[PDB]
């Protein structure tokens, strides 16, 4: 699916992110929490705060699984392989909230990397969170 | 949509500061790029095959600005969007026959491009507010 | 939704000829097994490992036979149904926190069922009108 | 994605159709065309008749496609590579709608195989044509 050109890009912007990336995932599920209520649900037991710290722990751990999908990009159904079989099976996520989280990262990433996020940075990066959203619904 | 007040003067309070021209034409070119089945809908438009020619193609810059111009009138009537988008739901539904879902698209990419525009201005708030209007904006065109 | 005449005759024809008891446990049935998300929202339910203890679990039956009551009453009121299904709009909506897209999955389901248990006589014009039908229901929890 | 049992059933579903899929695709593409009518934009040069020739013929050439899927079940990016061309680049058809027929395919072998249409063989024909409908659209 993802063209050497499209990795290119994903790869490049996860550089551009590097270190900051449990500030981004905490961002994103902050965007997400706070502009889609429904995923308040999935998180029964946390403190959804504007600002807290299992919210900004899961996004520090939400980011790393997403590092470790760029650095596993041609081999993500088996990197992502204990997160699939947690979303599908154990947690039972509807797949349309994938591409919530989805359209979140984008928006944080487009909040702060201004200059690195052209449409094919856009596109590409589209095509990557559908695609680990893909590989986290494929034990359905 | 009911935006609360505080909501309200995040919607306004930004958009006061959105440029039509970079924000429209480079929301609906980032449509024709993101998401290239809509490109069916342009045929007519001449050069959509490259991104750069998608987003350097004067009928996008143009087009786009016309979609803001719809964003507008559909931020200056937050309480009738069923009113207001009825012609353009007629039209879009009538006429190009469009799946709504495309709308939602489009939506999501306004939205990216207003990220693109503000940084740190664009907060999580701003962006739920901006959610609720999109919804609105693509709820009132499926009809 | 807006039925023609002729299209009334076939929804209300056919659907004078449905089982209430099979028709909606084993729609349900079918969501549980062919869209297993949806298994979360109906965790007291014992099992619903299985395919055939999905099929066999008592629960299922039974509030397939509510939701085939509700799907009654969505027949009985077509021209109200945002009238009708506003409490169970807000019961799916505000208690149960159910994404709207699921609405559409179990009413594509649904006509599936009705299909299995009517072959020929389940034209692509009544298959129609049931589409209009459970477009209608799905848009009229959507609120 | 799809289980050995999954093609099992898909295998076993198709096989039970055999001859008939000239009809069924034919059937399938009058329900889509019937009742979701913004798909008839997509052919705007046939007679879109109730029993037409090129509905017809149209529709033994998609159950035909699809009963190359069928036998390439494992194969199906490299078996559907002239059609993913086709509906992506060429029709540039809205992803959405390779959904819609998907759910008339299956309403048709509901109204036809009312047998062996159970629904651990409904599960699996969904995840065929979600699948087939992944490659068809796998050039976006
Ligand atoms: C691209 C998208 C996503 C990625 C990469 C991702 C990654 C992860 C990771 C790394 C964990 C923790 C696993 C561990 O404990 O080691 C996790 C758990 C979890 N995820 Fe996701 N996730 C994604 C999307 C989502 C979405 C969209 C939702 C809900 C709407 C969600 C809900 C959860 C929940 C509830 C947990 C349980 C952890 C807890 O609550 O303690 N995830 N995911
Ligand atoms: C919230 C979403 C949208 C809004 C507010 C919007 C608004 C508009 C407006 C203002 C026009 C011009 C009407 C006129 O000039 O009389 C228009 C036309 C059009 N729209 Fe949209 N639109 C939206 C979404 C879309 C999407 C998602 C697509 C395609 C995938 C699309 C395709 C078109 C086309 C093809 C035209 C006609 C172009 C022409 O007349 O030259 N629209 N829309
Ligand atoms: C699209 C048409 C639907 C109709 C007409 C419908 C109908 C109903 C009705 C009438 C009730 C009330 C039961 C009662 O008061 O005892 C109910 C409850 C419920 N519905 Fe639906 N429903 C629909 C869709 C869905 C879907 C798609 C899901 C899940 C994915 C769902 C999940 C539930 C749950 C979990 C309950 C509560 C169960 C309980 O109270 O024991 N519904 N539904
Ligand atoms: C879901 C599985 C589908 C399969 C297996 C399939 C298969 C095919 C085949 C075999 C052809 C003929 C091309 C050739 O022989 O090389 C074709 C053409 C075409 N398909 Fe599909 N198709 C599918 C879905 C769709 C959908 C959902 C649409 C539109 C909503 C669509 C629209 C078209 C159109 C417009 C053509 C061109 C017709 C022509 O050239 O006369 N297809 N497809």
């Amino acid at each position: 699916v993802l063209s050497p050109a499209d990795k290119t890009n994903v790869k490049a912007a996860w550089g551009k992110v590097g270190a900051h990336a449990g500030e981004y995932g905490a961002e994103a599920l902050e965007r997400m929490f706070l502009s889609f209520p429904t995923t308040k649900t999935y998180f029964p037991h946390f403190d959804l705060s504007h600002g807290s710290a299992q919210v900004k722990g899961h996004g520090k751990k939400v980011a790393d699984a997403l590092t470790n999908a760029v650095a596993h990009v041609d081999d993500m159904p088996n990197a992502l392989s204990a997160l699939s079989d947690l979303h599908a099976h154990k947690l039972r996520v509807d797949p349309v909230n994938f591409k919530l989280l989805s359209h979140c990262l984008l928006v944080t990433l487009a909040a702060h990397l201004p200059a690195e996020f052209t449409p094919a940075v856009h596109a590409s990066l589209d095509k990557f969170l559908a695609s680990v959203s893909t590989v986290l619904t494929s034990k359905y | 949509v009911h935006l609360t007040p505080e909501e309200k003067s995040a919607v306004t309070a930004l958009w006061g500061k959105v440029n039509v021209d970079e924000v429209g034409g480079e929301a609906l070119g980032r449509l024709l790029v993101v998401y290239p089945w809509t490109q069916r809908f342009f045929e007519s438009f001449g050069d959509l095959s490259t991104p750069d020619a998608v987003m350097g193609n004067p009928k996008v810059k143009a087009h786009g600005k016309k979609v803001l111009g719809a964003f507008s009138d559909g931020l200056a009537h937050l309480d009738n969007l069923k009113g207001t988008f009825a012609t353009l739901s007629e039209l879009h539904c009538d006429k190009l026959h469009v799946d709504p879902e495309n709308f939602r698209l489009l939506g999501n990419v306004l939205v990216c491009v207003l990220a693109h525009h503000f940084g740190k201005e664009f907060t999580p708030p701003v962006q739920a507010a901006y959610q609720k209007v999109v919804a609105g904006v693509a709820n009132a065109l499926a009809h």
